């Protein structure tokens, strides 16, 4: 449970970072 | 409860202890919450939200999620006390066998044999929608993209392929990883948050003004539809053998996973209907459709990929929960024991996953999603009602039991779980009763010609 909480928060931020990045370059 | 041969809880500990003696226990309340969220978020929120908004509730689908969410909360508390009182690697079948017994356990088990199966077909149909939508922009043959109607299609080939693929996966039996699970779940959670974060900038409250066009009658019929989306928190008890202190971390994993999905579900319904008018939401991929409809095409690819990699986890959990259900029912003697060799000279109990998978693959390619969801919903609702009553039965019979977690209010909450669920069953079509009652009559016949030929007859 220890290290898995970090891998969850990491790829969550990685996806939201790239998602926020693509949404800025549209419309 | 008639003809009750209750399984002693001591016997459930010995089986969950012998099967989980070699397994290393180290999972916590976070890993179990990932196991719940990874089994809840899927076709129900990604696909069924569109049809339910368009043809059932509209913008008032948020009230449909609140009524449906309230029913699952009351029922999840009952599942939680069972997981805290009987911390065995089993679900509503193993709970009903220890509280009611045999007859009620067999009916529910036979009911769940179908419910896990029809839900597996339903999850794959919605998976076929997002996979095809992600490809266009490409398209397979027009006659192999949906169920068989009057004009258009023959079979849903992508839904058939993904079932046989998961059947091929579960056959190999790659050792499931707790860290690999948290990654796939975080992919699902992030893209849902990605939709809400991006989609909130495009919400026009004019698309909310006809709030209840179908009235509360349509809010209720939609609640039985998106009730599909909340199923999955019962899968937390699967890893009961791999948890240190399961008496308290399993109730945490069940409730925390459900309440997290409930907030996300209430958020998605408001944003989805706020972006797209509810009339235009009848589509196979409403969340990706909402990002396309509003000119956010690049983000619609992310959500489509997270849905493809996320819904495919619900399918793995559903078909495993059906396969493990065949292992437990035949172990209790209510079904014939099948065997196959695991080594060149060592045979073990076997459940033909390629036949149970091929049956799921057939129905996923010929039955529309709204029917499979409704037939799944009547199976889950009766299983939910039985567990909610079983808590009160387990409170009256065997009161002096270890309960690390117990339902907040002793009679009121489990009764509310029964009334809320039973009210949702009334808003399902009558044809759903045809396949559900006739299925129970088939199982009721099996029990009275073979069910009393088991490991507890004596
Ligand atoms: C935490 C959340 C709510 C905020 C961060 C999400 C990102 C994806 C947001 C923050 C600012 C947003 C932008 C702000 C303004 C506009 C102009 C208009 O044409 C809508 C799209 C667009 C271009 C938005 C796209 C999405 C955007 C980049
Ligand atoms: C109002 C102005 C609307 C302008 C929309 C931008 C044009 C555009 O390319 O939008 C992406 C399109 O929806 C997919 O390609
Ligand atoms: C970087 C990738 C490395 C990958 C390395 C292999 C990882 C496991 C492989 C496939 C997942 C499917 C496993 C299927 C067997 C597990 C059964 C299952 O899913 O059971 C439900 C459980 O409760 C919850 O998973
Ligand atoms: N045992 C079941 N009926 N499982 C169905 C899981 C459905 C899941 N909540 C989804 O929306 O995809």
């Amino acid at each position: 449970m220890l290290g898995n909480m970090n891998v969850f928060m990491a790829v969550l931020g990685i996806i939201l970072f790239s998602g926020f990045l693509a949404a800025y370059f549209s419309h | 409860m008639n003809l009750f041969r209750k399984k002693p809880i001591q016997l459930l500990m010995k089986e969950s202890g012998a099967k989980g003696a070699s397994l290393r226990k180290e999972l916590g309340a976070f890993d179990l919450t990932m196991l719940g969220i990874g089994a809840i978020i899927g076709t129900g929120i990604f696909v069924l939200t569109g049809v339910a908004a368009a043809e059932h509730a509209g913008p008032a689908l948020v009230l449909s999620f609140i009524l449906s969410g309230l029913a699952c909360v009351f029922a999840a508390l009952c599942y939680a006390e069972f997981a805290s009182t009987v911390p065995v690697s089993g679900s509503a079948y193993t709970y009903s066998y220890a509280t009611f017994g045999e007859l009620i356990a067999w009916i529910l088990g036979w009911d769940l044999i179908l419910e896990y199966g029809v839900a597996s077909s339903a999850v794959a149909v919605g998976w076929s929608g997002y996979f095809q939508g992600l490809l266009s922009g490409e398209l397979p043959k027009a006659l192999t993209s949906a169920y068989d109607p009057a004009k258009g299609t023959f079979i849903d080939l992508p839904a058939i392929i993904i079932v046989l693929f998961i059947t091929f996966l579960l056959n190999l039996g790659a050792k499931k990883s707790a860290r690999f699970n948290a990654v796939i779940v975080a992919i699902k959670v992030a893209v849902v948050l990605l939709f809400l974060a991006v989609g909130v900038w495009y919400v026009k409250p004019e698309n909310w003004t006809p709030f209840m066009p179908y009235g509360f009658s349509g809010v209720a019929t939609g609640a039985a539809t998106v009730f599909f989306a909340y199923i999955g928190f019962d899968a937390v008890s699967t890893a009961a053998e791999e948890v240190r202190n399961p008496q308290r971390d399993m109730p945490i994993g069940i409730i925390v996973s459900l309440l997290v999905c409930t907030l996300l579900y209430i958020a998605v319904s408001l944003v989805l209907t706020g972006i797209v008018p509810y009339e235009q939401l009848n589509v196979k991929n409403p969340v990706a459709f909402a990002l396309n409809y509003i000119h956010q095409d690049w983000v619609a690819g992310f959500i489509s990929l997270g849905a493809i990699a996320g819904i495919t986890t619900v399918l793995l959990v559903s078909m495993y929960g059906q396969t493990r259900l065949f292992y437990a029912i035949s172990r209790d003697g209510l079904l014939p024991k099948v065997f196959a060799r695991i080594s060149p000279t060592r045979q073990v109990p076997y459940v033909n996953t390629w036949l149970t998978g091929a049956a799921v693959a057939v129905f996923a390619g010929i039955i529309p999603l709204n029917k499979l969801a409704e037939l799944t919903n009547i199976g889950t609702l009766f299983a939910f009602i039985t567990v909610s009553i079983g808590v009160l039965v387990l409170r009256k019979t065997q009161p002096d039991l270890k309960r690390a977690f117990r339902v907040p209010f002793v009679p009121v909450v489990p009764i509310l779980a029964v009334l809320f669920c039973g009210y949702l069953v009334l808003q399902l079509p009558a044809m759903t009763w045809i396949g559900f009652v006739s299925w129970l009559l088939i199982g009721l016949v099996i029990y009275f010609i073979y069910g009393r030929k088991h490991s507890e007859l004596n």
